[PDB]
């Protein structure tokens, strides 16, 4: 943004801007869990199959 | 001093001026401008 008003019309001093940058990676996140083809079909009750 | 015995009745006289631009009147007061920036609004 703008600074302060100085105090000086006479010879006044010029001034820039400052750009400012925020650089981020957005790398990913996983979590998984293996089972049996045949347990969860040999599963009657329901648990096991939730996942 | 400075004497000049001269005639003026002739058809032409002595130290002829030349009147080639009137007056003509020039202002220099819109802002945005380099002494009225740098400086402290001085105008001409």
């Amino acid at each position: 943004q703008f600074p302060k008003l100085r105090e000086w019309i006479g010879q006044r001093v010029i001034k820039d801007m400052a750009a400012q940058g925020y650089q981020i990676t957005n790398k990913l996140f996983e979590s998984t869990v293996g089972v049996k083809r045949t347990d969860i079909e040999d599963d009657n009750l329901g648990v096991y199959g939730p996942l | 001093f400075a004497p000049a015995a001269d005639p003026g009745a002739a058809w032409y006289l002595l130290d002829t001026s030349r009147s080639l631009k009137p007056l003509i009147y020039q202002e220099r007061m819109k802002p945005s401008f380099t002494s009225m920036t740098k400086e402290d609004d001085e105008q001409v």
